[PDB]
């Protein structure tokens, strides 16, 4: 129902000159549309491209599912049980949001604790998930503790039975009714507040805050 | 049959609102939880209604205060605080575009001083009325005003020369009735569960303690001035001394009206951000059982057609 | 103008900005020296008993005025700026004179007026064979940003060249060199100018009342001579005109506050600015519509007035 | 401030010689790509 | 004042009228203003561009010392003269 | 009755009528008149 | 559009757009009275 | 200190150069939140003279970011830290009676009260993995 | 479960 | 007096510098302005209200015997400003509004009177409009029994000029012009300096217990 | 006069507040000559630019319009009807364009109605470039064709510099 | 808990049903 | 102490220093001036 | 013009209000409204637009619905909609000074007019942002709008309903009588109230003098 914001970004005046360029918005536009690709291939993912695990495909999955090999492996990275309902053959369950203290149990306590030996590090290790996106976060966390062959399966068990479950959509988008710190706290100038709490349009055109900006004095002429 | 249709289209597209607003509160199965209020404040919102009055009070005279109590590395009047906050929030920077302030948020808040000496109900129950707002996430006092049984008293008999106010006496005439609206509690979680009814046993006490006082028949027109829900009691507040044009006053004088409203009273800018954002939240609240009544009266409609 | 961060490097519109302002080129050309080929000579705007005035008007392609005090009884020079571009003509021009320099009055710490503040000092120095700056603490701000307005502005040559007045003076601590540099002469003015004390006494009996107006500048200072009506502003108030708001510390209302501290000078106050021509205090009280906001915003109520030119100065 | 690290027309008494030699197309081998088939 | 004329009609509100740029030539003036010399009248009612008004001072400027410092000639154009 | 051009406001330089000049030093002193019995 | 990445009349309107908030001249509420 | 280091990543979402619209700039991770909250329990256990200063440090981050369950879960955790068995109790019950449920990853830390959230996170002494 | 809260408190007769 | 028990000593001093500086203060007149001639004020310590009475007499042609005499009454309030908006809305323009009620002869004020809203600015006061309280004639009849709302009238400014002139006779030959206008506004300056200095005592005995 | 007092007039309009760079008169660029004669492709230009600023964002802090009403300009156009005939329109006819062709929602014909109440003036004004994405939002007049009988805008004036309509071509438009 | 009643007898009634509630309380 | 917008009170100078003596300051009057009128009870008073 | 189909007005001289009333077996509709003082907007668009209340009283469902609506070129448009819990009542209808219930509004601002009408320069209800410089005319909604029942004391709506909901809800409550005929009505109503009303008062004006 388009709720009001309680935040005070506010556009500047047509009454008083524009002043203190310390800090001055402006409108910031990518190159291409990024929303349509998958999550960790976005801009602010960027940074993580190496990291990002290699990509298996239905037919690869389809193939292994018939003809299993002894020291590859699948891992189910699945959290709620009542969302998962059936089993991708040859698989192990190992949850996402454990992944970081199972990785770190040793080879004796890793079985103990889950039932199936833990890999070798040399192993082939696939990773299988919803939609991929707790998949690519085990696959992280594999690959910190140096495991050589980690792959992650984008298109999950939705695209193996037809689902169309959804992973996590825990999204930190603030709720209306909090007051971000720059409004709120008492931390620098005045006119410094004023400046980084300006936006010029509608704030919601991912503005770019640039700092020292000098007068173009040869095209003023 | 034309009726019919549209009566429950409206309660379908209703249910849909309201499926859609619950939806937006999420946040993975666990709903929006209410913003929770400073130190010992419990909040109390009726039903339906477009305020919530949220109620602290000091056992001790100051020395009970947050400030006064960290020191961390005779026994005076006690205290009572009790903010009124109602559902007005607005933009001026929309009407005229030469202001530079974005939200302007309004509330109430009294002061009364009980026994554990003017201030007591005995004598003349002097108390005081400090309006405040809050923009961009400021506490600035509005007007400070020193009301009083002797007020309301001569606002009865003697504002002019010798039947006062045709108007406030009418307005008391009048009076309207009392709606007695469910109570939900948004308190601090700390006194979550102690005690239930505490702002009832401090406004019963006051009450009771002034009626039964000298002026004790001009004691109603004491209650409406101080009704901080009503239009006759702002109108009634306004016939009083409106206090003095805090810009006008001293500079030292407002930075220790500050010091003494924030630190020692207790009410401060965590608390004034707190109310903005109750006030946002009770408002998507009300929202919900807006929505739940149109659905109602849609529904209802559709079953006697 | 600023770093290039990858924000700076991946918006289109910084792209956009880049091309349209300066066209098919993506760089502005910047301020370049003027050529020897049209350089003016310094011309003599005042002779008076006590002192005597000799300046260059369009010194800079910033266009910014170059001034000199002669004290005429002691012999003394002092420039106001050191904003010209050929430093070595006044030089020679003291020289002929048989002065002796003694001091660089900063009224603020902008390019166009700093831009040259090294090569006079050694010029004249190397003449005179110390030469001080009198200029205010509060645009170390300004000093330490000079490098990136030479970058911005193409005066490469000035760019890595330390500023004298950074050069551990009497109010900073000493260096302790092995047993196997200080500029004493330099002083720095102070915020509080008083009509009273805060002044500096050029000799036979005249005081040099320094005024601080900030708002173009954080420490701004204007000249005052309240013996020949003279008034060095400089960046703060020309003909038709104010200093800008458009820079990095730079507000209006303390520009408008600035203005105001004007209000009881003589209306025969001729104002030298920093740029542009010569105008009279009278003639700006009258005539400048900046101040003519500045006064009629502050009648009908402005609380927080604000004025300031964002569109080139001078 | 942070300082930034200093990063680098020409006279005819100078030698006039090549300032460093370049290799753009034996870095990027580019595959013929043309609009018309 | 200091005023402009221009050869072609451009009209208050809108440049679209019935007469030619050759005829509005010499309904406007600007033949009449290239033809005069310094001491001629100029019609009034016909438009002008650019009309600003030269300052003005009290004191006469005739025979007035050229030899003045420049500052003091500025204070005396401006009509705040020192002293 | 003190004349404008011999009081404090001249020296410091302060308009004799007018909005304070928030920014200057004078006002940005701070003030506490009830504690000089105290403090000298 | 190789270096820059657009056409001329292409970011003159996108400078339109961009500055579109601030280019608004409405009226404003008139006569407003003197006071000191 | 946590509470230092939660303004100064505030500082750094303000001054941020991208600055996407402040529903998403300004709202830290929920998990962020719940390990800075953790190492200033794991601070309190040893003086829990630091708790008025959690106190402080969690009525802003309450106002700033989401209050979640997890978050919730951390300030239980440096209550308890510091002592206060009354108000920790409360503050759960609340959460139960909000119906939200308690973090497991709180929990965990709560009975180690000798390895402080960063060293658990970080792949430093794994035998109590 | 809000829908009938609302009953309880009667704003839905 | 000592910090332990009483925390607010900065605040209880600062009230009573303030009180000491509001007395000693040289610019205070003890006496009220003397109100003009055949005026009776009365106000009510601590409220914002003051009200002036005067019977009065008016004149007649044709000699109509026994001119009924009138009793013109005063009701000024104390105009109020919020300082919440104050350093970005432009000041508040200072005025002096006030109602002047006159009725024809212990009937109260809103039931059969004219009152005539006017308000003082800086310079000259300018009449708003006239508000009716009773059953009136219409030379039939009309009756304003609304006390709050009813119809305050077109406003005079715009209202139509044959009734304007009747209307600026009708107060000129009753006195109220300019000079009692600037009265008005005095006095209200003196009544709110009272009321300032009541406040300040209220307070300073309320911040202490 | 040792101290001239500045010029400062007791009443301002707040329109003499509105900020200029160099604080003088901005400049009028004339527009672009496809304004020079009211044809159908330049007769919509005020629908168009009333449609858009009533569907766009709102107020400094940018007030999203949640009905776009830029999908009934396309139908307008059609029709033939301009923001002239619009204003010209009266109560029965703007119900049957309402409800017959444009199928306006009602929250939408209430988001319109404030500019058609109003006769706001829609005429093009010239703002220091060709583009002039300005029209007059002085209430209407019916002595000037509901267009405000301030500069310029008399009866039958479309855009501010060109030229008064030429209603006997326009009989041509269909 | 305000409410108005019409009868003098059914007030009284009512109210000493009020009373044995608050004193038994 | 009820300060009106527009109105101001002109008072005398003390001397000739300015409220700033720019020239100097001595021993004692340097010493109020560090010692200056604060609320003891939000005060730390500190030596070495 | 005409009446709506089954609809009973109520207006008497000096009240500046009226009322048209129509009870059907089921339900009953009261449209309410109080001419402004001021000048109003002509019909014809080239000022205080008149604005009124409907309360829709349904028996069936328990609920009355309170809308807040205003005629624009004899058409309407409706602000806000709010419930209350009993059924119509005469203390519920604001028709004598009295306001109707207090401390409930919940409208979700099904409307963004105030929003439109911005945009093209219109001053609206608010003239001056300080709250108090305009209470100077207490208890009248339409110069006083900070405690003005029909714009919502000032207050503007957290939510706006999604159109689709919007139009569905305007339609419904059409079905009851509430449409562009009643507001073409209440509109040449309000004009004809406004000049009749006028007239009575200037006669009783000049028969003063
Ligand atoms: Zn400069
Ligand atoms: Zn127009």
């Amino acid at each position: 129902a388009d709720r009001r914001t309680r935040h005070h970004m506010m556009v500047d005046g047509q009454i008083n000159p524009r002043e203190w360029f310390n800090w001055h918005p402006k409108e910031y536009q990518p190159w291409y549309f990024d929303r349509h690709k998958f999550l960790y291939e976005q801009r602010q993912y960027a940074q993580f491209h190496h990291l990002l695990c290699h990509q298996v495909y239905l037919k690869d999955m389809l193939h292994l599912m018939r003809y299993p090999e002894p020291y590859t492996h699948i891992i189910d990275c699945r959290t709620s049980t009542q969302k998962m309902h059936r089993w991708v053959p040859h698989s192990l369950w190992l949850p996402r949001d454990e992944v970081e203290y199972a990785l770190q149990l040793s080879a004796d306590e890793f079985l103990d604790m889950y039932g199936f030996r833990k890999p070798d590090k040399s192993d082939d290790v696939i990773l299988l998930s919803h939609n991929g996106i707790y998949s690519e976060q085990a696959g992280w966390e594999w690959k910190k503790q140096f495991f050589q062959h980690v792959y992650n399966y984008r298109g999950g068990t939705n695209e193996l039975f037809g689902e169309s479950y959804s992973d996590m959509n825990v999204s930190d988008v603030l709720s209306p009714w909090k007051g971000p710190f720059p409004q709120s706290g008492v931390f620098v100038d005045k006119w410094s507040k004023r400046k980084v709490l300006t936006r010029t349009g509608p704030f919601d055109r991912q503005y770019e805050m640039q700092d020292f900006a000098l007068p173009d004095l040869e095209l003023e002429k | 049959v034309s009726l019919r249709t549209i009566a429950e289209s409206l309660g379908a597209a209703a249910a849909a609102e309201l499926r859609a607003e619950v939806e937006r509160d999420t946040r993975d199965g666990v709903a929006a939880i209410p913003p929770l209020p400073p130190l010992g404040w419990r909040v109390r919102h009726p039903s339906g209604s477009n305020y919530f009055v949220m109620t602290r009070t000091l056992k001790n005279g100051v020395q009970s205060a947050e400030l006064n109590n960290r020191r961390y590395r005779l026994s005076r009047a006690d205290v009572h605080l009790t903010v009124f906050a109602p559902f007005r929030v607005y933009d001026p920077s929309l009407h005229d575009p030469t202001v530079d302030i974005c939200e302007w948020s309004s509330f109430d808040l009294v002061v009364q001083k009980t026994v554990p000496l003017s201030c007591t109900p005995q004598d003349g129950a002097l108390s005081m009325y400090v309006c405040l707002a809050s923009v961009n996430s400021e506490m600035r006092i509005r007007s400070i005003q020193l009301l009083s049984m002797k007020e309301a008293q001569a606002l009865v008999e003697h504002a002019c020369f010798g039947n006062g106010e045709p108007l406030f006496l009418e307005l008391l005439r009048r009076r309207g009735r009392r709606r007695p609206l469910v109570e939900r509690r948004f308190d601090d979680p700390r006194l979550r569960y102690e005690e239930v009814a505490q702002p009832q046993q401090v406004a019963d006490e006051a009450a009771v303690a002034c009626s039964s006082s000298c002026y004790g028949p001009y004691y109603p027109a004491f209650e409406m001035l101080m009704d901080s829900c009503g239009s006759a009691g702002e109108y009634s507040r306004a016939l009083c001394y409106g206090g003095p044009y805090v810009s006008e006053l001293s500079r030292e004088l407002c930075d220790a009206l500050l010091d003494y409203i924030k630190g020692d009273l207790g009410v401060s800018d965590q608390l004034c951000e707190y109310v903005c954002q109750m006030q946002f939240f009770l408002e998507q609240e009300e929202y919900m059982t807006w929505l739940g009544q149109v659905q109602h009266v849609a529904n209802a409609v559709s079953r006697t057609a | 103008s600023y770093t290039p961060n990858l924000t700076s490097l991946t918006n289109q519109v910084n792209r956009s900005e880049r091309l349209r302002k300066w066209g098919s080129v993506g760089v502005p050309p910047g301020f370049p020296r003027i050529p020897r080929l049209e350089a003016k000579g310094i011309a003599i705007l005042h002779e008076s008993p006590k002192v005597i005035l000799a300046g260059r008007s369009r010194c800079n392609n910033f266009d910014s005025n170059q001034y000199m005090l002669i004290n005429k009884a002691t012999k003394r020079c002092l420039l106001v700026d050191a904003s010209d571009d050929w430093p070595d003509d006044w030089a020679a021009f003291i020289g002929a004179s048989d002065l002796t320099l003694t001091h660089v009055f900063l009224t603020h710490c902008h390019i166009d007026n700093i831009i040259n503040l090294n090569a006079f000092l050694t010029i004249c120095g190397s003449r005179q064979k110390e030469i001080g700056v009198m200029w205010c603490p509060a645009e170390e701000c300004w000093v330490q940003n000079f490098k990136r307005s030479c970058e911005r502005y193409g005066r490469f040559e000035e760019m890595h060249q330390v500023l004298p007045m950074m050069c551990r003076s009497l109010y900073t601590p000493q260096h302790l060199v092995d047993p196997v540099h200080l500029r004493r002469n330099d002083v720095l003015l102070s915020a509080a100018t008083n009509r009273a004390t805060s002044f500096i006494d050029f000799g036979n009996g005249v005081l040099l009342y320094y005024i601080f107006s900030p708002g173009h500048s954080p420490g701004h200072m204007m000249l005052h001579i309240p013996t020949e009506r003279i008034l060095f502003s400089g960046d703060l108030l020309f003909f038709n005109k104010v200093g800008r708001v458009d820079l990095p510390w730079a507000t209006g209302v303390r520009l408008a506050e600035s203005l105001r501290l004007l209000e009881a000078l003589p209306d025969n106050t001729v104002v030298v600015p920093g740029h542009g021509r010569m105008t009279t205090l009278g003639r700006e009280r009258r005539e400048n519509e900046a101040l003519q906001q500045c006064y009629q915003r502050q009648e009908i109520g402005k609380q927080e007035v604000s004025v300031g030119f964002n569109e080139g100065y001078l | 401030v942070n300082p930034d690290t200093s990063p680098m027309h020409w006279h005819y008494n100078l030698p006039q010689g090549m300032e460093r030699p370049h290799s753009v197309n034996r870095t990027f081998a580019a595959p013929f790509q043309s609009n018309h088939s | 004042v200091s005023g402009r004329v221009y050869r072609r009609f451009y009209g208050d509100r809108n440049r679209v009228s019935a007469h030619s740029t050759m005829r509005w030539q010499h309904i406007g003036g600007w033949k009449l203003l290239k033809r005069i010399r310094r001491g001629s009248l100029f019609p009034h009612n016909v438009p002008l561009y650019a009309v600003t008004k030269h300052a003005q001072i009290d004191f006469p400027n005739t025979l007035l010392d050229t030899k003045h410092s420049t500052v003091e000639q500025t204070a005396m154009q401006y009509n705040d003269p020192m002293s | 009755p003190i004349a404008y051009e011999d009081s404090f406001e001249y020296e410091e330089y302060i308009p004799a009528g007018g909005s304070p000049l928030a920014h200057h030093w004078t006002e940005m002193t701070p003030s506490f008149s009830y504690l000089e019995d105290e403090f000298f | 559009m190789t270096v820059h990445g657009t056409s001329l009349p292409s970011t003159y309107r996108m400078h339109k757009d961009i500055n579109k908030a601030q280019r608004n001249d409405r009226k404003l509420s008139g006569n407003r009275f003197k006071v000191l | 200190l946590p509470h230092v280091i939660y303004e100064d990543f505030m500082k750094s979402c303000t001054f941020a150069s991208l600055q996407n619209p402040p529903e998403e700039q300004f709202a830290l991770p929920s998990v962020l939140l719940r390990t800075l909250l953790c190492m200033a329990a794991y601070h309190c256990t040893l003086d829990a003279d630091y708790f008025t200063t959690c106190q402080m440090l969690f009525g802003r981050m309450e106002q700033q970011q989401q209050t979640t369950p997890e978050v919730l879960s951390a300030w239980v955790y440096c209550c308890t830290a510091s002592g206060r068995v009354d108000e920790a109790l409360t503050y759960a019950k609340y959460m139960a009676d909000c119906s939200a449920p308690f973090d497991v990853t709180v929990f965990s830390l709560m009975q180690h009260p000798s390895l402080n959230p960063i060293e658990v996170e970080d792949g430093s002494v794994p035998h109590s993995a | 479960d809000k829908i009938e809260k609302w009953k309880a408190e009667g704003l839905l007769p | 007096l000592p910090p332990s028990d009483f925390p607010e000593n900065a605040l209880l001093k600062c009230i009573e510098k303030e009180i000491e500086d509001e007395a000693l203060r040289l610019d205070k007149e003890e006496c009220p302005p003397p109100p003009p001639t055949g005026w009776e004020m009365y106000h009510a310590p601590g409220t914002s209200v003051f009200y002036g009475r005067r019977w009065w007499l008016p004149a007649t042609a044709s000699a109509e015997t026994r001119a009924t005499p009138e009793r013109h009454t005063i009701r000024v309030q104390l105009t109020k400003r919020d300082p919440s908006l104050d350093p970005e809305c432009d000041v508040r323009g200072e005025h002096f509004p006030f109602s002047f009620f006159v009725q024809r002869a212990e009937l109260g004020l809103y039931d059969q009177s004219i009152e005539v809203r006017a308000d003082f600015v800086d310079g000259e006061l300018l009449v708003d409009n006239v508000v009716f309280h009773g059953t009136f004639k219409t030379g039939e009849e009309v009756r304003y029994n609304n006390i709050f709302n009813g119809y305050p009238g077109p406003n005079l400014d715009e209202a139509e000029e044959e009734v304007l002139d009747g209307l600026q006779a009708w107060l000129a030959e009753r006195c109220v012009d300019d000079q009692f206008g600037e009265f008005v506004g005095q006095y209200s300056v003196w009544v709110e300096q009272q009321e300032y200095e009541m406040w300040l005592k209220r307070l300073r005995d309320f911040v202490a217990a | 006069c040792k101290v001239s007092k500045v010029p400062t007039r007791s009443v301002i309009p707040a329109d003499a507040l509105r900020y200029h760079p160099r604080y003088s008169v901005p400049r009028k660029m004339v527009l672009s000559n496809t304004f020079n004669v009211v044809g159908e492709n330049n007769r919509y230009t005020s629908l168009k630019l009333i449609l858009e600023k009533l569907s766009g964002h709102v107020g400094r802090r940018q007030y999203k319009m949640l009905c776009n009403l830029e999908k009934h300009y396309d139908k307008l156009k059609d029709e033939g009807i301009d923001w002239h005939e619009l204003k010209w329109l009266s109560r029965e006819e703007l119900i049957v364009l309402f409800d017959k062709v444009l199928h306006l929602t009602r929250t939408e014909r209430a988001a319109l109605l404030p500019a058609i109440e109003a006769k706001v003036c829609g005429v093009l004004r010239q703002t220091d470039s060709r583009h002039s994405t300005v029209v007059c939002m002085n209430r209407g007049n019916a002595n000037h064709g509901w267009r405000c009988g301030r500069n310029g805008h008399t009866n039958d004036v479309y855009f501010e510099g060109k030229a008064k309509a030429n209603t006997a071509a326009l009989q041509l438009c269909r | 808990q305000q409410v108005v009643y019409r009868s003098i007898r059914d007030c009284r009634e009512r109210a000493f049903h009020l009373i044995q509630e608050l004193v038994s309380s | 102490a009820r300060r009106k917008w527009g109105q101001k009170t002109w008072s005398p100078t003390a001397t000739n220093g300015g409220a700033a003596p720019a020239n100097g300051v001595s021993a004692q009057e340097a010493l109020q001036i560090a010692y200056r009128p604060m609320p003891p009870s939000q005060t730390v008073e500190y030596e070495e | 013009a005409h009446l709506p189909f089954n609809f009973d007005v109520c207006y008497e001289l000096g009240s500046r209000e009226f009322t048209l009333f129509s009870s059907v077996g089921s339900t009953s509709v009261l449209v309410f409204c109080n001419v402004s003082s001021r000048r109003l907007r002509s019909v014809k668009g080239g000022r205080s637009p008149v604005v009124f209340s409907a309360f829709v009283s349904m028996p069936t469902s328990g609920l009355t619905i309170e809308a807040l609506c205003c005629s624009s070129l004899g058409l309407l448009v409706v602000d806000g909609v709010s419930f209350h819990q009993g059924p119509l009542t005469e203390s519920m209808i604001p028709q004598d000074a009295h306001p109707g219930p207090e401390g409930h509004y919940q409208g979700p601002l099904l409307n963004q007019r105030s929003l439109a009408e911005m945009v093209v320069n219109t001053r609206g209800c608010i003239t001056s942002v300080d709250p108090f410089r305009q209470q100077e005319s207490f208890f009248d909604g339409h110069v006083n709008p900070w405690n003005a029942r029909s714009l919502r004391f000032g207050h503007v709506p957290v939510h706006t309903a999604k159109p689709g909901f919007s139009d569905a809800l305007c339609h419904f409550l059409e079905v009851f009588g509430v449409n562009d005929e009643l507001a073409f009505f209440v509109e040449d109503f309000a004009h004809l109230v406004h000049r009749e009303e006028e007239t009575a008062w200037t006669n009783v004006l000049k028969t003063m003098m």
